[PDB]
């Protein structure tokens, strides 16, 4: 099992019906996972997600960092993000979002749970976030949601 | 059980 040879572009992404869930919300600072309505060409076991990152606080966040875990029998790749900084929210212009592509292989068809360590800073300040998420669609209905 | 942490 690999996904060594799978990247999604972000433009060839259609929108699934799903709701986008909350795989971390803390300081104005949230991230969303957005499900895909597709699954990479020739790989039906591959959950595409668009990662969402969003900061509504006064603060900028910068050196942004999101690295996930997956069970032994799935595999889990991160595209390269969109960006690693998010600026302070400003009422005059629309919110900056970073989006970062994740690929999810479960061949097996089982539970889906993923674990993230979030890593950022304020200025000088560190920052480390960890969690899990547990919040994904039936893998039965991967490649057509 | 879960696999090593993976990032971009």
């Amino acid at each position: 099992l690999s996904l060594a040879s799978i990247h999604v572009p972000l433009e060839s992404i259609k929108p699934s019906s799903a709701l986008p869930v909350t795989a971390y919300d803390k300081n104005g600072f949230r991230i969303l996972f957005h499900f895909a309505k597709e699954c990479p060409p020739g790989r039906p076991d591959v959950l595409v997600v668009v990662v969402s990152m969003l900061n509504m606080a006064p603060l900028p966040v910068k050196s942004i960092v999101l690295q996930a875990a997956a069970p032994k029998s799935m595999k889990v790749k991160l595209q390269p993000p969109s960006g690693t900084e998010l600026s302070p929210f400003s009422p005059i212009q629309p919110p900056a979002a970073i989006t970062q592509v994740m690929l999810l292989a479960n061949p097996l068809k089982e539970k889906v749970r993923l674990r993230y360590k979030l890593t950022f800073a304020l200025g000088e300040q560190l920052s480390t976030e960890v969690g899990e998420v547990d919040q994904f669609p039936p893998v039965e209905q991967w490649g057509n949601l | 059980d879960f696999g090593p942490l993976v990032g971009a």
